[PDB]
């Protein structure tokens, strides 16, 4: 119906969804597709709207273009942009650190006034990165992302400030334009109405009136009716403007001729031409939509305005005392309010499209200013295209934006959520936004306008706790950047299949109901009375026919990382929280075994996340294999995928890909192909369901740490595969050059052994801290510095990348070489590492206990994981306990005994729910899902084991025995299945030690790191802790013979070695720095005694 | 807000009655590191 | 050592600076691109400012670690460890 | 007299500086999971407003 | 052999009180974690939802008999603001004796 | 205020100098990189700058000249050894190549970090180590 | 002065500490771990070392 290759996956929800998962990361691809006038989204624009759909590129080309110098005698002009084909696949990309672009080409045309001459050329301006079909570009080898960026609108902006003195509101006023003309108006301390144009001195609003030609008897006919005018209007300023005019300019460039005619340009350029002024069409359209200005006509070209300056004044008046309506006279009626900061109304989306946009013009500028200068300074008739045209600075900003802008981020390539939750991440922090003064608690908060736009939930952990969020699934981007949220239309009380995807300036003047809201049946409601919310997010229950609008769905404002939670809604905000940025750090395993209690958003994150490999027309499977598969389409052709077998991700975790299907199976495009790292046939698997107790054993999983089975660690349950890439670089020097050679200075054989007639260790390997992995020679007659493993690495070898400069490879300039080993190890769970399920429930493993010593149940069946009861109620995380209870059931199925007749719990559960087979799984969709009455007679049925016998009772416990004392436990227990993850935290990452290793040389300190073999930092905090005691040889110790003293440590260490009773400290490094630093203030400190 | 949680963490909440249940969380996780700020300010001045 | 009881501090009269120093500073040349060695007599120096890598002169021709203490008579620095690159101050005398 | 203000709001604002940099840093964490910490929700400036 | 009776300090940042640092005496466990007494997870604010700690080695005498005698974990269980035990059942040991 | 300070010298020969320290070189950044691009800070233009003006008197006193322009040099360099103990004294102060002014000795002691609070910021030391921890039930306190 | 000039504005106290001649005993510990000596508590003060 739906998807093709949907296991069957029962789902418990109720009602019926309009509307199906759009496209999860199609934000993106829009936005490049809007960037280069592709023709899918050509279409789209036509069908929709306008006729004419400028696309991205061409905007700047055009509102460049065209271009002359001064004289205007010769001019020049772009036009038709055009892409070529890639010059290289992704993979044939990656595996030789090239890069994912496409040929770019112009048509540009010279002329020349005096000859009236045209000299029309194809040009070319280099090679474009390029999106892939996920949604990343990829840079150097590197799988990239380009994140979305929240920022305020152009368009004016009010907001009442109280004096901290005296307590007088007082209104205000700003224009903020893309660019250009900065500029406040406000009601100043006294009754008079100052300005602040360039964001400087204030002076009299009047004075820019009668500015721009003119006069008081206007003023006071289209306004003249509040006090305020007096006091700006009494000034006995010169009515003829001459001077204050050209006051305003010499305190702008103090040093001018003065001039009527210099200040009458500088204000018609600076607030009224492309010069220094121009609301792009988002600000012309937001000052538009207010002030009902030009109401239902074009916006192409009203950037610069003389009448969408002269309104605001009104709206700042008439806002003063509070008229709380207005209309133009020819426009439209729009009421008197103020502007939040927060409000989406207010706030736009910076799309990959629009950065990439920027600094293509900012390219273009610079290109402009070359060819101004080459184009003044040339001889005619020996300039035309080809040499009017110096691109570098082009790519070189594209290039720079690629690589350091914050925006252009590696992909958080953990497991698929990570991907594509990286994807959809709106980052208020960046070039353009805020970084340092609202970094409070006024946009690190909720604002009502969340809902369908931003998760209320999911947002990183560190510093960025508000400042990044993750849009919702039922959302889309305005071609303006406005973020937009479907809702189903109703009328009269009957709700309809329409739907319109409004923005928060749509919806705050309509009222809008619930998802759950009731319906018989033919779109009528239930009810009389129902619950709503409103403008300032005031929920209400109000009438049934008052609503105008309806939501589409629960889970409209929650994004995936949180719509894959089940019984969310029995958790707390804070573990909600928790579980969705701890699946995104979930490892992935060997074998991804699909959620057994699951939600419904699984399969999706999988199709629209770029790790299943699907098919594209359907057809038959002809020829299959663990690489490659070769399909044979029903229209003739032959599709044949590639699968990336062990790929090393971003972060260290494998991209194993496998197949799903054998020969000679029909499939259907769309239909999955082969799984990915963590998918099991097609739906996300990040972790797998596990037998859990809950109980407090002898005390092992105290304060939240948790016990395992060996059995995990038999069956290569937890067990996860990691690989690390190192490498080296063969260059040159001032002693000669640098080689890769085997030829080693005097060592052994025993190392070499496992290396090849190159240098290189011979594939299939074991190796350990101490191994070479490559042997590099450095001259002076030679150096022994060759690669090596560091301390706490291990593996087995798999690839050996030698890119050579010899052999036409792009390497770096002072670079003869550039080898990569790539080693694997094959971790398994072990005490110390960390596990979490998915509402919160993290935990360090702090046993790992013999199979035969855990409780079993009278089957026998020797429970795996033993969680604790004191963690589940003090913190709100309840949701797993059903996650187990419905598991259990999900495991040994039910057939409910209809025999008699549906039970009254069993009344609202729809058919197919009414009997289910063992290991089966299921789904809980988050507001929509399996209540608590529909499972607390559920657990009843629960098909006894192969011996006839129920293994639980009828609230969700069993009667557990004992694996050492052998006795059974006297109260019963819970058991069940619940879905825990595997995550990065491991110790093998995080353990660290040092007892002498480097040091700065700048500080003379020991280093700070595991990265580079560092020591543990002995603060202030410590030092106080210590004093309190009395300790004073200790500290003495911790700050001079362990840190600076630079003879100490090592007399120290030699004592040591040798029994010897170690001596006191001396000096320390940072008193004598200080006391030769003070000496060179001509400052004598001459110690005494 | 006189619009009330009427409904558990096991009774199930709504939907409205859990996005403004976020608000408050948010606002905590926030506070907790100034309250940390503040004290290790107190603090080093009672050393001091 | 760690003996101490007081410190004094106070000004320096002229002459205690010329007392602190090894040498004086004539040459206002930090460094030269070439070389990749600061100048001589100069800021950044080696004829005050300690033998710069290990018991060496600019000259080259006491690098033996054998010997210790002998100051060059060709560019005068003292073959001494412990980066004395630190502890050296230097006097500049002006009119 | 705007000669005394200036340093005694200087000194403020190196006191609640100091104060920032004593607390510890996400570089030397032992904490569960990076969290929100002084050095990224106030300044020392509005540290020192805010007592006084 | 060479760590019989040799005590280590164990610090966990933050740091907010004399008994946030405490020295114990090291056994050896296969592993790649530090064990801990789960009655000094008061003093420390220690829960093992994923927190680390740090240790410290002393290595004159002086040093060894501070750590024995005044940073000890058992002559350490009593806080240094009211007088009252810090070192005591909380959680599960409290519902056993209960 | 004369007395507190008068008494206070109850020698006063150091409100002015024929004399200056140089630091040793290890305590100013100035190092080499890999192509010939310097790794340099805001803190050794400035011995450079004043022995260039002492220079510009070493001949303008012996080699003969007007005391008018003698003088203003010797005011010029004063307001250039100004730099090299806290330039931050006259409003505009010495501006770096680039665009921005001067690290001076009395910042090293005076500001953001500084060597008096930063030489209890901590260490960073050795024979330590760092790990996870988990729950031993079978240990005893000690 | 060696434990005031770890507060601010320290130029003024280095200067009105020089011309006295001020000569700082170390009776505390704030500064004794600067100078990398044995505060005066606990097994530091002679009455025990
Ligand atoms: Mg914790
Ligand atoms: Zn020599």
């Amino acid at each position: 119906n739906s998807v093709p290759g949907a296991p069957n996956r029962v789902s418990f929800a109720k009602l019926r969804e309009p509307l199906e998962v759009p496209g999860l990361l199609d934000v993106q691809t829009d936005s490049f597709e809007w960037l280069v006038g592709s023709d899918r989204w050509r279409q789209a624009a036509i069908d929709r709207g306008e006729e004419n759909p400028v696309g991205g590129l061409e905007e700047v080309l055009a509102e460049l273009s065209p271009i002359e110098d001064f004289s205007g005698s010769m001019s020049l002009s772009f036009s038709d942009p055009r892409f070529d084909e890639v010059k290289a696949s992704v993979d044939e990309c990656k595996d030789k650190d090239m890069t994912y672009a496409a040929p770019l080409f112009v048509t540009a045309e010279f002329i020349n006034n005096n000859t009236g001459e045209i000299k029309s050329q194809t040009v070319f301006m280099g090679d474009f990165p390029m999106m892939t079909e996920k949604g990343t570009f990829i840079i150097n080898g590197t799988e990239r992302v380009v994140v979305s960026q929240l920022v305020r609108s152009p368009g004016v902006y009010f907001d009442e400030t109280i004096d901290k003195s005296t307590e007088k509101t007082l209104h205000s006023v700003k224009v903020i334009p893309g660019r250009g003309a900065w500029l406040e108006f406000d009601v100043d301390k006294r009754d008079t109405v100052g300005v602040r144009i360039d964001r400087k001195r204030r002076q009299p609003v009047t004075v820019l009136l009668k500015a721009l030609g003119w006069t008081n008897e206007q003023i006071v006919e289209r306004f003249g009716f509040s006090e305020i005018m007096m006091g700006t209007l009494e000034k006995d300023t010169t009515s003829g403007t001459d001077e204050a005019l050209l006051d305003i300019y010499r305190k702008l460039r103090p040093g001018e001729p003065p001039t009527k005619e210099s200040a009458q340009t500088l204000l018609e350029n600076l607030f009224f031409k492309e010069k220094r002024y121009d609301l792009a069409r988002v600000g012309r359209y937001k000052v538009n939509k207010k002030l009902g200005l030009n109401a239902g006509k074009p916006i192409t070209s009203s950037t610069l305005t003389e009448e969408d300056v002269v309104a605001t004044i009104e709206y700042l008046v008439r806002l003063h005392e509070g008229q709380t309506s207005m209309t133009v006279p020819g426009g439209v009626e729009v009421p008197v309010e103020v502007d939040d900061i927060d409000h989406f109304g207010n706030r736009r989306l910076r799309t990959v499209g629009e950065l990439i946009q920027n600094q293509i013009r900012v390219g273009l500028s610079r290109m402009e200013r070359v060819v101004r200068e080459r184009m003044t300074t040339q001889d005619v008739e020996a300039i035309t295209p080809q040499t009017l045209i110096n691109i570098r600075p082009v790519v070189a900003a594209i290039k720079e934006f690629f690589g350091t802008s914050q925006l252009s981020q590696f992909m958080d390539q953990n497991n698929p959520l990570s991907g594509l939750t990286h994807k959809r991440r709106l980052s208020a922090l960046g070039p353009g936004g805020l970084s340092r003064e609202r970094a409070g608690l006024e946009v690190r908060d909720v604002h009502p306008s969340h809902y369908g736009r931003m998760c209320p939930i999911e947002t990183p952990e560190g510093p960025n706790i508000g400042l990044i969020g993750s849009l919702s699934v039922y959302a889309r981007v305005n071609p303006f950047g406005f973020i937009e949220t479907p809702y189903r239309k109703v009328e009269n009380g009957v709700v309809t299949d329409q739907i319109d995807y409004l923005t928060a300036d749509e919806e705050d003047r309509h009222v809008v109901a619930q998802a759950n809201s009731p319906t018989d049946e033919n779109g009528r409601f239930t009810e009389d009375r129902v619950m709503v919310r409103k403008k300032g997010g005031e929920v209400e229950f109000v009438s049934a026919d008052q609503v105008d609008y309806m939501d589409v769905s629960p889970r409209q404002m929650v994004s995936v990382a949180t719509a894959m939670i089940p019984f969310l809604e029995h958790d707390d905000a804070n573990r909600a929280l928790m579980g969705a940025n701890m699946q995104r750090q979930a490892v992935p395993l060997v074998r991804s075994e699909a959620p057994l209690v699951g939600t419904g958003m699984e399969l999706r994150a999988a199709i629209d996340a770029g790790d299943v490999v699907v098919a594209d027309k359907t057809g038959v499977i002809e020829e299959v294999s663990a690489d490659y598969i070769t399909v044979m389409a029903d229209d003739g052709t032959r599709q044949s995928y590639r699968l990336r077998k062990f790929a090393r991700s971003n972060h260290g975790t494998c991209a194993n890909q496998r197949p799903i299907v054998d020969a000679g199976q029909r499939v259907e495009a769309g239909q999955v192909i082969a799984d990915g790292p963590c998918t099991q046939n097609g739906e996300m698997a990040l972790g797998k369901n596990l037998l859990v107790a809950i109980m407090p054993w002898e005390g092992h999983n105290y304060e939240d740490a948790i016990i395992l089975s060996n059995r995990l660690v038999e069956e290569d349950v937890l067990t996860s595969i990691h690989i690390e890439e190192h490498e080296i670089d063969a260059r040159d020097t001032k002693l000669g050059a640098e080689e890769i050679t085997r030829d080693i200075p005097n060592v052994s054989d025993e190392v070499l052994a496992d290396l090849d007639e190159r240098g290189i260790v011979r594939i299939g390997a074991e190796v350990r801290d101490g191994d070479i992995l490559v042997g590099k020679v450095t001259p002076k007659e030679v150096r022994d510095t060759s690669l090596k493993v560091p301390h706490g690495e291990s593996g087995k070898v798999i690839g050996i990348r030698v890119f050579s400069r010899e052999d036409d490879d792009e390497l770096p300039a002072g670079v003869n070489e550039l080898v990569r080993v790539y080693v694997a190890q094959k971790r398994k769970i072990s005490d110390g590492d960390k596990l979490a399920g998915r509402h919160g429930n993290k935990g360090v493993i702090g046993k790992i206990l013999p199979v035969e010593d855990m409780p079993f149940l009278p089957d026998g069946t020797p429970v795996d994981i033993i969680l604790n009861t004191h963690g589940v109620p003090r913190r709100m995380n309840i949701g797993q306990i059903l996650e187990t209870h419905l598991g259990w059931v999900a495991k040994a199925g039910w057939n409910i005994d209809v025999a008699a007749g549906v039970p009254d719990w069993a009344s609202k559960l729809p058919e197919e729910l009414y009997s289910a087979p063992a290991d089966s799984t299921v789904a809980t969709p988050v507001f929509d899902g399996a209540q608590e009455g529909e499972l607390a007679g559920l657990l009843g049925s629960t098909l006894p084991n192969r011996d006839g016998e129920v293994m639980v009772d009828a609230d969700g416990k069993s009667t557990l025995f004992d694996g050492r004392s052998g006795e059974p436990f006297p109260y019963p227990v819970t058991v069940g299945y619940m879905y825990i993850l595997k995550l990065h935290h491991l110790v093998d990452d995080k353990i660290h030690a040092r007892s002498t290793g480097p040091y700065s040389m700048i500080t003379q300190q020991p280093l700070g790191g595991k990265a580079q073999f560092g020591g543990q930092r002995f603060g202030e905090m410590e030092c106080w802790a210590m004093q309190a005691y009395g300790a004073a040889y200790t500290l003495q110790e911790l700050l001079t013979i362990k840190s600076d003293d630079t003879v100490g440590r090592v007399k120290v260490y030699e004592a040591i070695v040798k029994g010897e009773n170690i001596p006191e400290p001396g000096i320390p490094e940072s008193f004598k720095v200080l006391l030769k630093e003070l000496q060179s203030l001509c400052l004598n400190v001459e110690v005494l005694s | 807000i006189p619009r009330p949680i009427k409904s558990s963490f096991r009774e199930g909440l709504t939907v409205l009655e859990y996005f403004i249940n976020t608000h408050g969380a948010r606002k905590g996780l926030a506070d907790t590191a100034l309250r940390t700020a503040d004290s290790g300010y107190l603090t080093r001045r009672l050393v001091d | 050592v760690n003996f101490f009881d007081e410190l004094r501090i106070g000004l320096a009269t002229a002459d205690d600076i010329r007392n602190w120093s090894y040498g004086e500073v004539k040459k206002p040349e930090t460094i030269n691109y070439r070389t990749l060695k600061p100048e001589k007599d100069g800021l950044f120096c080696e004829k005050i400012f300690g033998p710069t890598r290990d018991w060496e002169c600019y000259c080259g021709k006491y690098k033996r670690v054998r010997f210790k203490g002998i100051i060059c008579e060709r560019c005068g620095v003292e073959v001494t460890r412990a980066k004395v690159r630190r502890e050296r101050m230097g006097h500049i005398e002006l009119a | 007299a705007d000669e005394a203000a200036e340093r005694e709001r200087r000194e403020e604002e190196a006191y609640a500086a100091g104060v920032l940099d004593l607390m510890v840093d996400r570089e030397d964490l032992m904490d569960d999971e990076d969290h929100l910490l002084a050095q990224d929700l106030i300044d020392a400036e509005e540290l020192a407003d805010r007592f006084k | 052999e060479v760590i019989a009776e040799h005590p280590v300090l164990l610090n966990r940042a933050p740091t907010l009180h004399r008994l946030g640092i405490q020295a114990f005496e090291p056994q050896l466990v296969e592993g790649k974690a530090i064990q801990l007494h789960p009655l000094v997870c008061e003093a420390f604010n220690a829960d093992f939802d994923g927190d680390q700690m740090a240790v410290h080695l002393p290595l004159s005498a002086e040093a060894q008999a501070e750590a024995r005698i005044l940073m000890l974990s058992s002559n350490n269980i009593l806080s240094p603001a009211s007088g009252k035990p810090l070192a005591m059942p909380r959680l599960d040991m409290v519902t056993g004796l209960y | 205020k004369r007395l507190k300070v008068v008494a206070a010298f109850q020698s006063p020969m150091g409100m002015v100098l024929d004399a200056v320290p140089v630091i040793p070189p290890e305590l100013r950044p100035m190092v080499q990189l890999d192509g010939g691009r310097f790794a340099t800070s805001d803190l050794n233009d400035l011995y450079r700058r004043v022995i260039n003006r002492n220079n510009r008197l070493k001949r303008l006193i012996d080699l003969g000249a007007p005391e008018i322009i003698v003088n203003n040099e010797k005011r010029m360099l004063q307001e250039s050894v100004d730099a090299l103990f806290d330039n931050g004294r006259r409003g505009r102060p010495v501006t770096g190549p680039g665009n921005r002014p001067l690290k001076s000795l009395s910042d090293l002691l005076k500001g953001k970090q500084g060597r008096f609070r930063q030489n209890l910021l901590g260490k960073r030391v050795d024979y330590s180590g760092r790990s996870v921890i988990v729950v031993g039930p079978q240990l005893k306190l000690h | 002065w060696l434990s005031a000039a770890s507060f601010q504005e320290t130029t003024r106290v280095l200067t009105d500490a020089a011309i006295n001649c001020r000569s700082d005993k170390l009776n505390g510990l704030k500064e004794n771990v600067i100078i990398g000596k044995l505060i005066p508590a606990g097994t530091g003060i002679s009455r025990y070392r």
